RNA sequence: UCCCCCGUGCCCAUAGCGGCGUGGAACCACCCGUUCCCAUUCCGAACACGGAAGUGAAACGCGCCAGCGCCGAUGGUACUGGGCGGGCGACCGCCUGGGAGAGUAGGUCGGUGCGGGGGA
RNA sequence: CGAUCAACGGAUAAAAGUUACCCCGGGGAUAACAGGCUGAUCUCCCCCGAGCGUCCACAGCGGCGGGGAGGUUUGGCACCUCGAUGUCGGCUCGUCGCAUCCUGGGGCUGAAGAAGGUCCCAAGGGUUGGGCUGUUCGCCCAUUAAAGCGGCACGCGAGCUG
RNA sequence: CGCCUCCUAAAAGGUAACGGAGGCGCCCAAAGGUCCCCUCAGGCGGGACGGAAAUCCGCCGGAGAGCGCAAGGGUAGAAGG
RNA sequence: CUGACUGGGGCCUGUAGAGCACUGAUAGGGCUAGGGGGCCCACCAGCCUACCAAACCCUGUCAAACUCCGAAGGGUCCCAGGUGGAGCCUGGGAGUGAGGGCGCGAGCGAUAACGUCCGCGUCCGAGCGCGGGAACAACCGAGACCGCCAGCUAAGGCCCCCAAGUCUGGGCUAAGUGGUAAAGGAUGUGGCGCCGCGAAGACAGCGGUCGAGUGGCGCCGCGCCGAAAAUGAUCGGGGCUUAAGCCCAGCGCCGAAGCUGCGGGUCUGGG
């Protein structure tokens, strides 16, 4: 049996991988918020960023725009370009959205 | 090696594909003997018609 | 076989001759028909013997003198 | 008795051939072993009819090796109704699941009423060690009557010899007879 | 005395390019009713479930088990 | 007097009888049995004629098991009609029996009584039959 | 390179179900709130935001057990491409090449890629 | 946009019957007769032995079922014959089969005798005259040793009838 | 008498009979596009009228529900609400 | 050079078989709703059932329009072999669009038809040309350019009709079986198996005497009955009996318009 959570998960991630951009996937825990650019043809994570990792800060949301802007900076340097925003099972919102807007400023294309 | 394949029994009344085999082998008359490279392809056709042929090994 | 309303009648002591067709319809009536049935039920065989006796003394066509039906 | 049967390893031999010669072909195996064998037909048979899958057969192989075994399955030929091929299971020390016969002791009062005893298992599945192979397991069918039944939950048992089957399984029953007055109705 | 006797024009369904076959963008690779094959990489599905090559390349069939079977076109 | 009480389909095509029986080859209920030597359709009115005869041989008996049952519909066009204009009407049902199947068994009765009851029952069947005892092989299946 | 945990994929039940059993430093959950963003055909249950008393109860992770489930040989058979014989039939055989399904032995309480936080 | 053009690739915008008063071109590509193949149907014969026969399965019978033979019935097929193979029934003339109606020989009998029943062997010979109907068939009269059943293109119309 | 589904059909496709079975000659302004959320039948226990079945609560439950309509194929990682 | 046909390799597939997990069918037993009946009892429930019986379970099965499973084969693409009255392309001219038998797979029919309808294949058609099958379009053998008073074979044959063995070794059969049939019945006869009762002397005869074997089953071979049809009989005929029959195993021969030898003709390709 699957949970509404496990489905919504699949339901979005499916549609996403269908368009075949790089996957920017976002986990958001109660304490922290994490992000990875993934190429799921090669099965490999390319560029990574988080709150727990960059050790900050923080207001839960404002932490995000940072870990967002964080990822782009790094990312862009390794050559991306563009990418598809995986919203996981999470209403596109902030912290989740507040990332994103974070990545978008840093130059990530989407 | 080589295969020496002699056609000893008539294909009349046998299926067209076995007739075709006999052609890919190159045997057109009764009693005719042909000396044939032994590859897998040749052997396949030699086996397909095996009930019309007498085979023996050579060269 | 032969499916009379209460008892029996058994399982083949009855005689059905196929004879030729009287009247209309050509060589086929002259020839392949036939297709007509005479029958013989000879009154003493099987039967309750109450049918046999109420059957034997009755005055009817279809029921012969020696009859035989 | 402890039943002994000769037996011989075969390799390329076509079973058609063996079979033709009077040799019923078979395999033997367990967790550590698998080997292609045959026995003699008429000889194998001598045993099996008294033996079956109930009692231990001991195969005496030409290498002198002699292994204790239970018959697992006989593959019959449906047309002839003759054994085609035999599975020999080599017992070792462990316990093993297997089939233990039933003596149904005593005459049911379901019979003697005019009824009939339907033995719905002539034997019973059981986990048990090969030291423990009971020559059989008895059951009192005397208190059984027309309509009545016996479930293996109420089966007696030795030590041990744990059942392997739902004790809800049904080992015996006493059914009413075939009858002619039944005819006219039906 | 028959209520029967009908039947319908037959539909020529099934895979139209097998694995290893070279296609061209646009090729129909499967004709099907519902989804007997899911479109994999570079293969699209049309409103009737027909699958077709999105690019020129080589067919590959994939069996993902529980997930179903897929048809991919490996580009060249 | 044996037929399905319901069918998915009313009439069905004839098919062949190749081979020996899918199974049904070993005894499995009673003590003694009747096995089929030849393939055939067995008509319910035969299967029942066969049953009945044994029950009568027992007069008040053991058990009679019936291991084949007539689920195939038997069709016939009425008499004198020509070819076509549909498929005929179901006039009976048969059981399909390929060789080696055990059709009847008996239990609860003496060896001499099964040897008879199964023999007489045999004659009502339209094929060759063997009488059998329980073996060890029937017990090991 | 090794152990742990968090994310993602791949295999596609040997990965499931059901019993026990363990973990809270970390991570994760549950948890404290409902001002604010955002929400309920009613409900802060869910979604969502601001937190950090507490607890691993629930869930999740890691372990053990074979009751079910799942997998499953070897051998033999059925069936058969091709070649041949038998019968009035239904049908029955042989040769050569392929060869199941069920059943038995057994197996299984997952394995693995990339990336991160920690630990040795 | 206007089609039950639904006989749905849709002859006209517009259309039903009868012919024993009938005609032509064709077909044994196709029916009615006969034959043939088949043998479901029919006729005969066997298997089994429930069960009748006071008693007793089997003198005589034979539930439910099973196997066959014949090619006389009705059919199924559509194979020669549609540049013709005249159709029922009668008469005349026969000849053959035997699954025998009589006559000859036998076994069993629920065969005292006399008569019967049933089966077996037997085709040499025989197998009547009338009333009714076109009839074959059948019913009926009077007899009889008996008043047999089939085959021959349901024998026989370059032999007759009609 | 056209169209669709299944079988016959001999594991590509196609395949006949006055062979076995059924449907169509409509429909939907939402039954359409997209974004977002949600998950069934069924079973056992619980509960005013309340029953076999109205609505409510729990536990079990891969899909046997649903998908306007016949059948088939597909399908909850949705095509269903 | 691509063709049929074949080798290897990949994908596609749901038949034969098998299975029962789905849809249905389904015998018996278990467990157990609900009916029915007997007991009470109208105080409203309780017991027994050898009755009918849902769900579920166990044993045992069935299915074109069932499938948890599933071959052999088939289809297609690639690479290779394949030079063939192969192949592709553009044109000119057709005829055919009544098929038929046999095999195998099915439907219809009656597990009938020289029956119908499809599928794969073959032959006849057009090979009624040749050898075998007594005779006989399609069964067996074989694809006939012409000539030979030469040779080797095929199927089938080798007692005489009638070319070649009254050939060799083993066995069966006594019916002329061979030389048209079924259920069924039987001290026909022969070969392998299984037990019983036998000097504890049934085993048949009229617990005694006889002195040796007997009695009931299995798997197989060949025969017997079952077996009636209409002009005259018959295996093609004569005739055949340790075969001129049947089974097994050899050797030699005969036998076509097949193949060879020799001569010739024409087409085609090449020197
Ligand atoms: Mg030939
Ligand atoms: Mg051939
Ligand atoms: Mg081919
Ligand atoms: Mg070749
Ligand atoms: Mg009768
Ligand atoms: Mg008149
Ligand atoms: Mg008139
Ligand atoms: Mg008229
Ligand atoms: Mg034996
Ligand atoms: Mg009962
Ligand atoms: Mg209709
Ligand atoms: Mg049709
Ligand atoms: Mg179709
Ligand atoms: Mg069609
Ligand atoms: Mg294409
Ligand atoms: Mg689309
Ligand atoms: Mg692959
Ligand atoms: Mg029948
Ligand atoms: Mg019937
Ligand atoms: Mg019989
Ligand atoms: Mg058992
Ligand atoms: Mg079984
Ligand atoms: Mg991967
Ligand atoms: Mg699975
Ligand atoms: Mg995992
Ligand atoms: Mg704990
Ligand atoms: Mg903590
Ligand atoms: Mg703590
Ligand atoms: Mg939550
Ligand atoms: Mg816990
Ligand atoms: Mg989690
Ligand atoms: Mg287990
Ligand atoms: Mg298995
Ligand atoms: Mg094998
Ligand atoms: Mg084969
Ligand atoms: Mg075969
Ligand atoms: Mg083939
Ligand atoms: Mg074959
Ligand atoms: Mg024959
Ligand atoms: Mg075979
Ligand atoms: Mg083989
Ligand atoms: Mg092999
Ligand atoms: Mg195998
Ligand atoms: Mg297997
Ligand atoms: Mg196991
Ligand atoms: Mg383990
Ligand atoms: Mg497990
Ligand atoms: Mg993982
Ligand atoms: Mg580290
Ligand atoms: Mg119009
Ligand atoms: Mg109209
Ligand atoms: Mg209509
Ligand atoms: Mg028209
Ligand atoms: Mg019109
Ligand atoms: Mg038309
Ligand atoms: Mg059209
Ligand atoms: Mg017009
Ligand atoms: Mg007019
Ligand atoms: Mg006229
Ligand atoms: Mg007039
Ligand atoms: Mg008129
Ligand atoms: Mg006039
Ligand atoms: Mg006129
Ligand atoms: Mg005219
Ligand atoms: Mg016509
Ligand atoms: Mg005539
Ligand atoms: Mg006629
Ligand atoms: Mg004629
Ligand atoms: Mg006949
Ligand atoms: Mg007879
Ligand atoms: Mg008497
Ligand atoms: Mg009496
Ligand atoms: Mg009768
Ligand atoms: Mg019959
Ligand atoms: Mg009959
Ligand atoms: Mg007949
Ligand atoms: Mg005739
Ligand atoms: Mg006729
Ligand atoms: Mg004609
Ligand atoms: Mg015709
Ligand atoms: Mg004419
Ligand atoms: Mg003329
Ligand atoms: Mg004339
Ligand atoms: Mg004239
Ligand atoms: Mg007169
Ligand atoms: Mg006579
Ligand atoms: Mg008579
Ligand atoms: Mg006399
Ligand atoms: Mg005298
Ligand atoms: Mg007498
Ligand atoms: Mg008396
Ligand atoms: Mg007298
Ligand atoms: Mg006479
Ligand atoms: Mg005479
Ligand atoms: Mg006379
Ligand atoms: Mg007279
Ligand atoms: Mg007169
Ligand atoms: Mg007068
Ligand atoms: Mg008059
Ligand atoms: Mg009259
Ligand atoms: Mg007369
Ligand atoms: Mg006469
Ligand atoms: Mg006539
Ligand atoms: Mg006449
Ligand atoms: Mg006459
Ligand atoms: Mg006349
Ligand atoms: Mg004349
Ligand atoms: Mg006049
Ligand atoms: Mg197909
Ligand atoms: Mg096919
Ligand atoms: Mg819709
Ligand atoms: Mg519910
Ligand atoms: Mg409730
Ligand atoms: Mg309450
Ligand atoms: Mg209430
Ligand atoms: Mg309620
Ligand atoms: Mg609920
Ligand atoms: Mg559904
Ligand atoms: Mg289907
Ligand atoms: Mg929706
Ligand atoms: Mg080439
Ligand atoms: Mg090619
Ligand atoms: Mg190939
Ligand atoms: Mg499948
Ligand atoms: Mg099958
Ligand atoms: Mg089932
Ligand atoms: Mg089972
Ligand atoms: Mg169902
Ligand atoms: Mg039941
Ligand atoms: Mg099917
Ligand atoms: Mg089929
Ligand atoms: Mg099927
Ligand atoms: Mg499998
Ligand atoms: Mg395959
Ligand atoms: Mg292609
Ligand atoms: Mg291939
Ligand atoms: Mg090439
Ligand atoms: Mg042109
Ligand atoms: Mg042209
Ligand atoms: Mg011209
Ligand atoms: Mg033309
Ligand atoms: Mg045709
Ligand atoms: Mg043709
Ligand atoms: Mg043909
Ligand atoms: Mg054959
Ligand atoms: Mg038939
Ligand atoms: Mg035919
Ligand atoms: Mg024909
Ligand atoms: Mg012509
Ligand atoms: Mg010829
Ligand atoms: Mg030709
Ligand atoms: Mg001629
Ligand atoms: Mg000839
Ligand atoms: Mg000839
Ligand atoms: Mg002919
Ligand atoms: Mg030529
Ligand atoms: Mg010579
Ligand atoms: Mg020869
Ligand atoms: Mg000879
Ligand atoms: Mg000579
Ligand atoms: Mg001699
Ligand atoms: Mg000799
Ligand atoms: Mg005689
Ligand atoms: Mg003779
Ligand atoms: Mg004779
Ligand atoms: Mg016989
Ligand atoms: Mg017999
Ligand atoms: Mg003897
Ligand atoms: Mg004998
Ligand atoms: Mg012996
Ligand atoms: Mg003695
Ligand atoms: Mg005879
Ligand atoms: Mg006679
Ligand atoms: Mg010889
Ligand atoms: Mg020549
Ligand atoms: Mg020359
Ligand atoms: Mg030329
Ligand atoms: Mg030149």
């Amino acid at each position: 049996r699957l949970t509404a959570y496990e489905r919504r998960k699949f339901r979005v991630r499916n549609r996403i991988k269908r368009t075949g951009r790089l996957r920017l996937s976002v986990f958001r825990s109660l304490k922290h918020i994490y992000a990875q650019i993934i190429d799921d043809e090669k099965g490999v994570t390319l560029v990574s960023a988080s709150s727990l990792a960059l050790k900050l800060k923080g207001n839960k949301t404002e932490v995000a725009r940072q870990v967002g802007r964080a990822l782009a900076e790094k990312a862009l340097a390794l050559g991306i370009k563009q990418v598809a925003f995986d919203r996981g099972p999470y209403k596109y919102h902030g912290r989740v959205k507040a990332l994103a807007e974070g990545a978008r400023e840093g130059g990530l294309e989407f | 090696p080589r295969l020496k394949v002699k056609l000893v029994k008539s294909p009349i009344g046998y299926p067209k594909d076995q007739k075709a085999a006999l052609k890919a082998l190159g045997l057109r008359r009764l009693q005719q003997e042909r000396v044939l490279e032994d590859t897998p392809a040749i052997r396949g056709n030699v086996e397909k018609v095996a009930h019309l042929v007498r085979v023996e090994v050579v060269e | 076989i032969v499916i009379s309303r209460h008892v029996a009648i058994p399982d083949g002591e009855l005689e059905i001759t196929a004879i030729r067709a009287q009247g209309a319809g050509g060589q086929h009536v002259n020839k392949t028909s036939t297709a007509i049935h005479l029958r013989f039920d000879i009154r003493a065989s099987s039967l309750p013997e109450y049918y046999k006796e109420r059957l034997l003394a009755a005055s009817h066509h279809l029921i012969s003198s020696d009859g035989v039906i | 008795m402890e039943y002994r049967l000769k037996a011989y390893y075969r390799e390329g031999e076509k079973p058609s051939a063996l079979r033709r010669a009077g040799k019923l072909p078979g395999v033997m195996y367990n967790r550590h072993l698998n080997r292609k064998v045959y026995v003699d037909l008429v000889e194998f048979d001598k045993v099996f009819r008294q033996a079956s899958i109930h009692h231990v057969i001991v195969l005496e192989l030409p290498d002198g090796q002699s292994l204790p075994t239970l018959v697992r399955q006989v593959n019959l030929d449906k047309r002839r109704r003759r054994p085609e091929h035999v599975d020999f299971f080599v017992l070792s020390d462990e316990p093993v699941e297997m089939y233990v016969p039933l003596r149904f002791v005593g005459t049911p009062a379901g019979v003697r009423a005019g009824g009939v005893l339907q033995e719905i298992h002539r034997d019973i599945l059981v986990k048990v060690s090969p030291r423990n192979i009971p020559e059989f397991i008895e059951v009192d069918v005397s208190g059984l009557e027309i309509g009545d039944s016996l479930h293996a939950s109420d089966l007696k048992l030795p030590p041990g010899v744990e059942l392997a089957v739902s004790p809800e399984e049904t080992i015996a029953a006493v059914v009413p007879p075939e009858d002619v007055e039944k005819l006219a109705e039906e | 005395s028959t209520r029967n006797g009908r039947d319908s024009q037959a539909k020529r369904l099934g895979v139209k390019r097998y694995e290893g076959q070279v296609v061209r963008a646009g090729n129909i690779l499967v004709r099907q009713r519902g989804t007997r094959f899911k479109p994999g990489k570079n293969v699209g599905m049309g409103r009737d479930f027909t699958l077709f090559a999105l690019v020129d390349g080589v067919v590959e069939f994939q069996d993902r088990g529980r997930l179903g079977r897929y048809v991919h076109v490996r580009p060249l | 007097m044996l037929m399905p009480r319901r069918m998915k389909y009313r009439k069905q095509q004839r098919g062949r009888l190749k081979g020996a029986t899918k199974g049904g080859d070993y005894v499995a209920f009673g003590d003694y049995g009747l096995v089929a030597l030849e393939p055939a359709w067995i008509t319910a009115q035969q299967i029942e004629a066969a049953r009945v005869a044994m029950v009568r041989h027992f007069r008040r008996g053991g058990k009679i098991f019936i291991r084949i049952f007539p689920d195939k519909p038997y069709t016939k066009k009425p008499l004198e009609v020509r070819m076509g204009k549909g498929k005929g009407n179901v006039e009976g049902y048969v059981a399909v029996v390929k060789p080696g199947r055990v059709m009847f068994e008996v239990a609860g009765v003496t060896e001499e009584q099964a040897m008879e009851a199964l023999r007489i029952a045999g004659h009502k069947l339209p094929i060759k039959t063997k009488i059998v005892r329980r073996d060890a092989y029937d017990e090991a299946q």
